[PDB]
């Protein structure tokens, strides 16, 4: 009945305030939509924040508010914190259920962008004996955590068969992530070209090989 | 906007 | 430290219930209300229901009004949610999370959830593959290709390896998981001494260990 949305990503710095908002589509948001703002961090760590569009729940830090912007609910925080970098939801009341939005991934730098460090892996002849060919790209140690990847075959673009792994967060704060490239044995024996690209924020990093 | 006892 | 406690994981055949469970500990119980949420990726969030520990009185997001119920048991302290008639659509990771109403007003603490996976499908034991680089630091891996149900433990060299080594998700390819490990090292000790992979699938009792060579 309510379609909530938020924005897709953002990006600030450690130091500066940043305002996540939330447009629901019946109208303007309202006080008595009593917006929820949840935190959602790796390993599935969900905190609550804040409720009824500008009350904090207890113990959280002051940094975090949350209220009403024209015709939405925001949240805002603060002095934005190296540890706030998580992904936000809103939830909305309308009446007697709650709908929530998309979620907002949330990046505060809290170390220099790095590049990722792809590496493609051909098919091992273990497998070919199996009649299947799967190619790896692992991409490791990218920050910020979001990156796209794009593959080809004798230098077009492929299509189909491809599964990316969403970003995981590693131990130093970066981001790791895997994609594959699954052919018959047949298919990697009649192509002679493979090639994993990585777009990380405009910038490409590729991987080729050949059979 | 609400429902029971709350 | 208030907290909520749920099973993991749940695997289910279509067409049964399943009873989830989420034991509260850390407050008074009948104080505050219980909310389950459900989850599939690229759907975010749905709220299914709520429920109160005193009355029992429920209310239900109307689309999960005949498929879930919402129920609670005072001495344990803990909140129950049980889907009905399961099928593929209600595979996803199932969420309880407290309300405080009466000296606030939001969702405050949540538990981790239980990811439930409705199938039929056999157990299947992954096909473990060696990753030998693509030609100063060498990356090597090891394909766990099409095993199922999850989970399956990656570890390297027997624990020898402890960074460099990167376990990513796994990800879904015909009804059947992948996933795959990383470990990248200075190229002074490979291939010199080797490196050892080791895969176990407890579904199918199975644990394959693999060294890496340049092949």
């Amino acid at each position: 009945q309510a379609v909530v949305t938020q924005e897709s990503a953002l990006t600030t710095s450690p130091g500066e305030t940043v305002t996540l908002t939330c447009r629901s589509s019946t109208g303007a948001v309202t006080t008595s939509n009593y917006a929820n703002w949840v935190q959602e961090k790796p390993d599935h760590l969900f905190t609550g924040l804040i409720g009824g569009t500008n009350n904090r729940a207890p113990g959280v830090p002051a940094r975090f508010s949350g209220s009403l912007i024209g015709d939405k609910a925001a949240l805002t925080i603060t002095g934005g914190q190296t540890e706030d970098e998580a992904i936000y939801f809103c939830a909305l009341w309308y009446s007697n259920h709650w709908v929530f939005g998309g979620g907002t991934a949330l990046t505060v730098l809290g170390q220099p962008k790095s590049s990722p460090s792809v590496t493609l892996f051909p098919p091992s002849s273990e497998e070919l004996e199996t009649n299947t060919a799967t190619l790896v790209c692992t991409i490791t140690d990218f920050y910020p955590g979001v990156v796209t990847v794009d593959w080809t075959v004798d230098g077009t673009p492929v299509t189909q068969g491809m599964e990316t792994t969403q970003p995981s967060k590693q131990s130093n704060n970066k981001y790791m992530a895997s994609s594959y490239l699954t052919l018959t044995a047949a298919a990697w024996e009649r192509h002679s070209s493979y090639s994993c690209q990585v777009t990380h924020e405009g910038h490409t990093v590729e991987k080729s090989l050949s059979r | 906007p609400p429902y029971p006892a709350w | 430290q208030v907290q909520l406690q749920q099973p993991g994981a749940e695997l289910v055949k279509p067409g049964a219930s399943v009873k989830l469970s989420c034991k509260a500990s850390g407050y008074t119980f009948t104080s505050y209300w219980m909310h389950w949420v459900k989850q599939r990726p690229g759907r975010g969030l749905e709220w299914i229901g709520r429920i109160d520990p005193n009355s029992g009185g429920t209310a239900y997001n109307e689309k999960f009004k005949s498929k879930a119920t919402l129920t609670v048991d005072k001495p344990s302290s803990t909140a129950y949610m049980a889907l009905s008639s399961l099928t593929s659509a209600d595979s996803a990771v199932y969420y309880c999370a407290r309300y405080d109403y009466y000296g606030g007003s939001y969702f405050d603490y949540w538990g981790q959830g239980t990811t439930l996976t409705v199938s039929s499908g056999g157990t299947t034991p992954p096909s473990v593959y060696p990753l030998a680089p693509g030609s100063s630091m060498v990356t090597l891996g090891c394909l766990v290709k099409g095993y199922f149900p999850e989970p399956v433990t990656v570890t390297w060299n027997s624990g020898s390896l402890s960074s460099g080594v990167h376990t990513f998700p796994a990800v879904l390819q015909s009804d059947l998981y992948t996933l795959s490990s990383s470990v990248t090292v200075p190229s002074s000790p490979w291939p010199s001494e080797t490196v050892t992979c080791n895969v176990a699938h407890p579904a199918s009792s199975t644990a394959v260990d693999k060294a890496i060579v340049p092949r």
